[PDB]
C-alpha cells in the first residue's frame, strides 16, 4: 500500500494538454501588485480626443 | 441635426496640391477629434488622418503618412486636410467623420459621418465623350421586345448625364455604371427596351450632357 520509488518520474507525455474548465476562474489576490516596467509606454492612438468635458 | 459638408474635390494632376474642406454645424466643433476616411473601389474604406480637438496629436495611415496634413479652425469651425504630392492611388470618395462621445478610458472612433467629396487623381486631360448609336436589328430583337441604345466612349472626367427623348423616355432604361478604360478615359453603355412594332417608325434620340466641358450631344439610334 505505499508508494514505489523507483516508479515512473518523468511526464506523461500522452496526458491531458487541454484546459481544465473546473480550474480556478477568480482573481489570484497575491499576484503582481507592482506596475510593470516593460509595458506600454508610448500614447494610445484611439485614446480620448474630445474634452473631459 | 449634425452634418457635415465637404468641399474642395475635384481633378488634380499627379504632383500636384490640393486642400479639402469640411464644414461642420450642429454641434460645437471645437470639443470633438475629427477623422478623414477614403474609400476606393478597389481597397474598399480606409481610414486616413486622425486629429485631436486641439490639434495637439495627429495620427496617419502609413500609405499617407508624410504626405499629407490635418489641420483645424475651431473659430471658423472648418476642418482642413492638405494633401501633397498625390498619386494614382488616391483617387477616392473622402469623407470627414465626427468621433463620438464616450467614456474617458475607452477607445474611440467615429459615429457621424460627412456627405463625402471625390477626388480623382489622373494625368487626363478634360475630354468630351463620343457618342455612337447601339442600332437594334434582327440580331437584337426577341418576341415583341427590342432593345437600342447609346455606347457613350472615351471621355474625361466624370460624370457624364444620358437621357433619352429629353426625358420623356425612361421606362425601361438602364444606364449602366462607368468603367475606366487604360487609357484613363471613361466609357458605358445606356440601353432601352421597346414594342418590336414601334422600330423604324418612332424616332430615339439619346442626349448626353457634360458640364464640365459644356458638351450636348443628340445621338439619334436608327434600325440597319
Amino acid at each position: 500500500p505505499n508508494a514505489n520509488p523507483n516508479a515512473n518520474p518523468n511526464a506523461n507525455p500522452n496526458a491531458n494538454p487541454n484546459a481544465n474548465p473546473n480550474a480556478n476562474p477568480n482573481a489570484n489576490p497575491n499576484a503582481n501588485p507592482n506596475a510593470n516596467p516593460n509595458a506600454n509606454p508610448n500614447a494610445n492612438p484611439n485614446a480620448n480626443p474630445n474634452a473631459n468635458p | 441635426q449634425v452634418q457635415l459638408v465637404e468641399s474642395g474635390g475635384g481633378v488634380v494632376q499627379p504632383g500636384r496640391s490640393l486642400r479639402l474642406s469640411c464644414a461642420a454645424s450642429g454641434f460645437t466643433f471645437s470639443n470633438f477629434g475629427m477623422h478623414w476616411i477614403r474609400q476606393s473601389p478597389g481597397k474598399g474604406l480606409e481610414w486616413v488622418a486622425i486629429i485631436w480637438y486641439d490639434g495637439s496629436n495627429t495620427y496617419y495611415a502609413d500609405s499617407v503618412k508624410g504626405r499629407f496634413t490635418i489641420s483645424r479652425d475651431n473659430s471658423k469651425n472648418t476642418l482642413y486636410l492638405q494633401m501633397n504630392s498625390l498619386r494614382a492611388e488616391d483617387t477616392a470618395v473622402y469623407y470627414c467623420a465626427k468621433v463620438w462621445f464616450g467614456e474617458s478610458e475607452d477607445n474611440y472612433s467615429v459615429d457621424v459621418w460627412g456627405q463625402g467629396t471625390t477626388v480623382t487623381v489622373s494625368s487626363a486631360s478634360t475630354k468630351g465623350p463620343s457618342v455612337f448609336p447601339l442600332a437594334p436589328s434582327s440580331k437584337s430583337t426577341s418576341g415583341g421586345t427590342a432593345a437600342l441604345g447609346c455606347l457613350v466612349k472615351d471621355y474625361f472626367p466624370e460624370p457624364v448625364t444620358v437621357s433619352w427623348n429629353s426625358g420623356a423616355l425612361t421606362s425601361g432604361v438602364h444606364t449602366f455604371p462607368a468603367v475606366l478604360q487604360s487609357s484613363g478615359l471613361y466609357s458605358l453603355s445606356s440601353v432601352v427596351t421597346v414594342p418590336s412594332s414601334s422600330l423604324g417608325t418612332q424616332t430615339y434620340i439619346c442626349n448626353v450632357n457634360h458640364k464640365p466641358s459644356n458638351t450636348k450631344v443628340d445621338k439619334k439610334v436608327e434600325p440597319k
